[PDB]
């Protein structure tokens, strides 16, 4: 992730020749990044964070449902949750589109 | 032309006994395979994908050996990994591009013969779920990717997989992938959900069929509760089950096969041009006391070396011994076998 | 008491040391002879059949006596179970340790050389209050304790149930050779 | 021709003293495994499998040398692996065919010799998981390459022989928890025999893999050496040590003798240490340096004679002129 | 050290000429003297022994490398990194 900043930000790779291993300079301040993943935990931070599932008197209580709508809480993600998935925030600003 | 699925079966019973579910579904994939490679890929034709298999069956049941027997029919290149010697990318051990890099050794480093090869996993139960898991979910993860359509790096033969290395492109999108292994305690996560039932004097008991019967119905949501990720298992949509092997498996396998144990022992007698002989009780005898010792198709070996040691020590002396006979007692008690002249 | 922690070689196991021991199928029966204390020596009879059917079971015997039913829960235990029950006296087997004692395997009945061996009739079962007929009932139960007691104490030892009567009337304290004597037991070890 | 079981043993006497069930045993195995290597290896024939062989014994046993005196009949090649130099992390496969690289450099890389080879891995018993797994895989047949002689090269290790040897500690309780009545009780068992009735199952709880055990089926044992043996050891082999040293002071004017004392006595002396003939070298290195070092200075010397004093009390070794 | 365990035993090794062709060498009768201050061998050694003990009646006990060096064996240079065909090779341990 560290690794990944520089890269998606715009940067200058050095990269070797065409065949064997003087060394190429891209450019990557134009290069369109499109990250993809099946965060398989996340729907249970989402969850946590929008459903309380308290236990006593004062709490409201509500886990009468056992399976998780991931399609519900994915469409309602926020980088509190990829932050606390694993992501770092300097990588989730890189990516400000989140389909 | 291409073998039809009967004619890959037929050359799978001359080396594994029973397993005929599985052998099917081996048969067929391979030969969806051979008509996918030889699918035309361009036009209005539609793009094929591969089906891949997943091959459960207890320790010794024939997994290993079906691949084998397989592999000599194929015409394609083949390899056996075993993920057990996999790791992360990033730490010490095996990566997954070795596969690839053993898989395009095998066909002097055609990568268009590797691309349309087949790979068999083995031991892909011991790379289960259950911080960073470097031998277990991370090698999931990576073969993710693998498995299905990808363009990998892998190393010319030489060394491992760094920055600062020479790489080969290889894609294994039409790469078929075999995966095996012996989940141990699945029959009890397959007995957890078929037989939940439910405690109090209010609630509904369910009744409460061995690995064999239980691995017949075997469903994703065992294999994910048993450890595997469901990435990985939406890969490898076709689930093969092998039978446990019995006594009566085990002595036919003691006969039937074409290179059976009594037939090498035969042929290795037949060398110094004598006969050698079981009685039927000495079969029946050596398959008993492989499964009392629940060593399964292993122990067979040992068996009749032990029993045919001191035999052995005496042939190339024995002049005029024309055959030589193993008993029931010879197998049960320590006695010697009959030597007729 | 703070019972020892040993560690057995196999990986490694921690046991306590009575744990250990029932690992190599010794069970030991320590003071007196309670409906715990025998359930316990029960399950850890069961529990040996299980592992091996064959092998002998060590039954260490360190007990002044108890209940007879509790006793009797062992000794019918001991005599169903496939495996021989081995049986040694340490310190002493007195009242129903006694008879633990001799109810082991013929053969196998052993004791150590200063242990102390005492065979005697029942004392109370119970108590014997309210009404006469109460009593008499209670009186009539504890007679017939007392013909079963010397008359499996006389096929243990292979002796007429009139020794037996005339020996159990009172305590009879016996050497480990007086023992080996009269019946109770078969060898007494030395090394 | 191809030795017999019985030539082979014969040739292996010479050598090593003693553990007569498992010459005996290592000959049958090694005449047919190289008699299978002789069968019309084409056609519709049965494809023919070998049988490794299991060497439990002490240390100081000699199988090790059973291992090379077998190699040295039969012509073959052979290299001692030991599964103690193979590391649990890391690339197990990498450096678990390096002993095909060892055995191919052993027979000027002539892939025809190296793959009929023979290869002793030492130390089986230390390794109670992935170093299992790969001397499985090695074990079995298959293809591996290494570097070249100075482009790489193929070994196909199917009819390679496999002799694995390892001094099993704690095998013989493994056996005794199920061949005896107890262990701690007052009469109950407290303490090679046992470990020639060694089963799959006291194996595989000592905490070798299964399929490690399917692919050993022949079980030899070794007898420890008594102290007979290692004076037999001191006097009667090959290249016995007294041998060696009667040769070193035979090169020059002077006729080394022990006196049959000093023999016992060194030998009981190698026992104490529980390393079997291993530390006979050392204590007749020690004996000797007595006079190795002054029969230079010494003029006039015909023989020497050792006599047990030297070898259990500071005492030099008597110089007769 | 493969490499040097490959001198040590009789081989022949080839070699650039005296001046600038290459001379075929027999190092079979070359004498190998290896040394070098083994810094881990004495605690390898002391791990195979210095077990000590509690009680009473039982001895109870800086690293005397001294005497933990004279009682060397093959086994403890092997834990150390050395390859054992060349402690074999390697009889005489001053
Ligand atoms: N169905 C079978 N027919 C013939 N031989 C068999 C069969 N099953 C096992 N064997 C024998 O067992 C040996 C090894 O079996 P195999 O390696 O195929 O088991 P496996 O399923 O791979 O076990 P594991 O799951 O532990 O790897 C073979 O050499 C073979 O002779
Ligand atoms: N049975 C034996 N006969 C002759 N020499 C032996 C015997 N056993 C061990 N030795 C000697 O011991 C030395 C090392 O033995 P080794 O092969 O390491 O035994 P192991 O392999 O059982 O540990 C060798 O130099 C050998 O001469
Ligand atoms: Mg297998």
């Amino acid at each position: 992730q560290q690794a990944l900043l520089k890269l998606i930000e715009g940067t200058v790779a050095s990269v070797p020749p065409q065949g064997g291993r003087e060394f190429i300079n891209v450019d990557t301040t134009n290069i369109l990044f499109i990250c993809g993943g099946a965060f398989a935990g996340l729907e249970k931070v989402i969850r946590q964070r929008t459903e309380k599932g308290g236990i006593g008197f004062g709490a409201s209580v509500h886990s009468k449902d056992e399976n998780a709508d991931i399609t519900k809480l994915f469409g309602i993600v926020e980088p509190e949750d990829l932050i606390k998935f694993g992501l770092i925030p300097e990588l989730i600003g890189r990516l400000p589109v989140i389909a | 032309k291409l073998p039809t699925p009967a004619e890959i079966v037929a050359n799978l019973n001359d080396h594994v006994i029973g397993q005929e579910q599985a052998k099917k579904a081996l048969a067929v994939s391979v030969y969806n395979h051979y008509k996918r490679l030889r699918h035309p890929k361009a036009g209005a034709n539609v793009e094929l994908s591969k089906s891949n298999i997943l091959l459960i069956g207890p320790t010794g049941s024939g997994k290993t050996l079906l691949a084998q027997s397989l592999a000599r029919k194929l015409d394609v290149p083949f390899v056996m990994a075993d993920a057990t010697t996999l790791t992360e990318a990033g730490y010490v051990g095996e990566d997954v591009e070795q596969i690839i890099t053993k898989l395009l050794g095998k066909c002097d480093f055609d990568v268009e013969k590797a691309q349309r090869g087949i790979v068999y996993i083995d031991q892909i139960d011991k790379i289960s779920r259950k911080t960073r898991d470097v031998s277990g979910e991370g090698v999931q993860q990576a073969l993710l990717k693998l498995i299905e359509g990808t363009v990998a790096s892998v190393p010319p033969q030489g060394g491992r997989k760094h920055p600062n290395q020479e790489f080969i492109n290889v894609d294994t999108t039409n790469i078929l992938f075999i995966c095996g292994g012996a989940f141990a305690g699945l029959e009890k996560v397959i007995r957890q959900r078929t037989e939940k039932g439910g405690i109090g004097f209010g609630a509904s008991v369910h009744s409460k069929a061995d690995i064999t019967k239980l691995f017949g119905i075997v469903e994703p949501e065992d294999l994910i509760k048993f450890g595997l990720i469901p990435e990985l298992i939406g890969r490898l949509p076709v689930i093969a089950t092998l039978e446990i092997l019995d006594e009566d498996a085990l002595i036919n396998i003691l006969t039937e096969p074409k290179n059976a144990l009594v037939k090498q022992y035969q042929a290795l007698f037949g060398m110094e041009n004598v006969e050698l002989e079981f009685e039927e009780g000495a079969l029946r005898s050596i398959a008993r006391q492989a499964m009392e010792r629940k060593t399964g198709a292993r122990g067979l070996r040992s068996i009749v070396e032990r029993c045919l040691l001191d035999t052995m020590y005496r042939l190339p002396d024995l002049k005029g011994l024309k055959k030589v006979v193993v008993g029931k007692a010879v197998i049960e008690e320590g006695r010697e076998p009959e030597l007729v002249f | 008491y703070l019972v020892p922690t040993v560690i057995e070689q196999s990986g490694e196991r921690a046991f306590d040391i009575y744990s250990r021991l029932l690992k190599e199928r010794i069970v030991f029966l320590v003071g007196p002879v309670t409906d715990e204390s025998a359930n316990l020596v029960v399950a850890q009879l069961l529990f040996l059949e299980s592992e091996n059917p064959d092998k002998d079971i060590f039954f260490y015997i360190n007990s002044p006596g108890g209940s007879v039913t509790a006793g009797m829960s062992i000794y019918d235990t001991m005599n169903f179970i496939k495996p021989d029950v081995s049986t040694l006296c340490l310190g002493q087997a007195a009242s129903m340790g006694a008879f633990l004692l001799s109810a082991g395997e013929k053969g196998k009945r052993f004791a150590l050389p200063n242990s102390r061996i005492m065979i005697h009739q029942p004392l109370i079962s119970g108590g014997l209050g309210g009404q006469a007929s109460d009593i008499e009932i209670h009186a009539r139960e504890l007679l017939k304790i007392k013909e079963k007691l010397n008359r499996l104490m006389a096929k243990h030892c292979d002796r007429d149930l009139a020794d037996l009567e005339r020996d159990t009337d009172r305590d009879n304290f016996m050497s480990a050779e007086e023992a080996k004597e009269y019946g109770l037991i078969d060898q007494i070890l030395e090394n």
